[PDB]
């Protein structure tokens, strides 16, 4: 059960990243780290 | 004048820079949970 | 005496959310100072507490910060009682 709960909680969270990833090449994946850092979304 | 140390998790566990005076509160907040970290909601 | 909070380069930006902590940036603090009565009225020969409440962001940082209270006669109440 756990790597299925895993899997849903990571597909949502993906699907988060994606909307941030449209939002805003490896300096937009840089800078994406560094907001997500900087906004403390990367904490929790 | 209000003085405080806003430490990372790493920094705190290792005492990397807790001044001598507060190692042991320090140290205690490590192993036992004594500061609050208010979660609120996960946006996803 | 009318009692006023007041933080010199500790005020928060205009506690905080966790998601939308970008706020912070460009703060000195890098946290939310906060405290329960930001301007209260007090008798004489009244304590009161004040709550002094900081939440801190995701940069380390060390602060050594002043935070002003400005204490004034009131006016209206000695007024009121005249």
């Amino acid at each position: 059960t756990a790597v299925d709960e895993f899997k849903a909680k990571v597909r949502v969270i993906a699907r988060a990243l994606a909307e941030e990833y449209k939002a805003v090449a490896e300096g937009r994946h840089k800078a994406l780290i560094f907001e997500l850092n900087r906004s403390g979304k990367y904490a929790q | 004048t209000l003085r405080g140390r806003i430490l990372d998790e790493r920094q705190l566990g290792a005492l990397r820079y807790v001044p001598p005076h507060e190692r042991a509160a320090a140290r205690a907040a490590v192993v036992a949970g004594a500061a609050w970290v208010p979660p609120a909601m996960v946006p996803f | 005496l009318a009692f006023d909070w007041d933080l010199g380069c500790l005020a928060p930006p205009p506690l905080l959310p966790a998601s939308q902590l970008q706020l912070l940036a460009g703060r000195p603090l890098q946290g939310a100072l906060a405290i329960s009565p930001a301007a209260g009225s007090l008798e004489p020969g009244e304590r009161l507490v004040c709550r002094v409440s900081l939440h801190a962001g995701v940069t380390p940082q060390v602060f050594e910060g002043e935070v002003r209270c400005h204490v004034r006669i009131d006016d209206d109440a000695v007024a009121e009682a005249e």
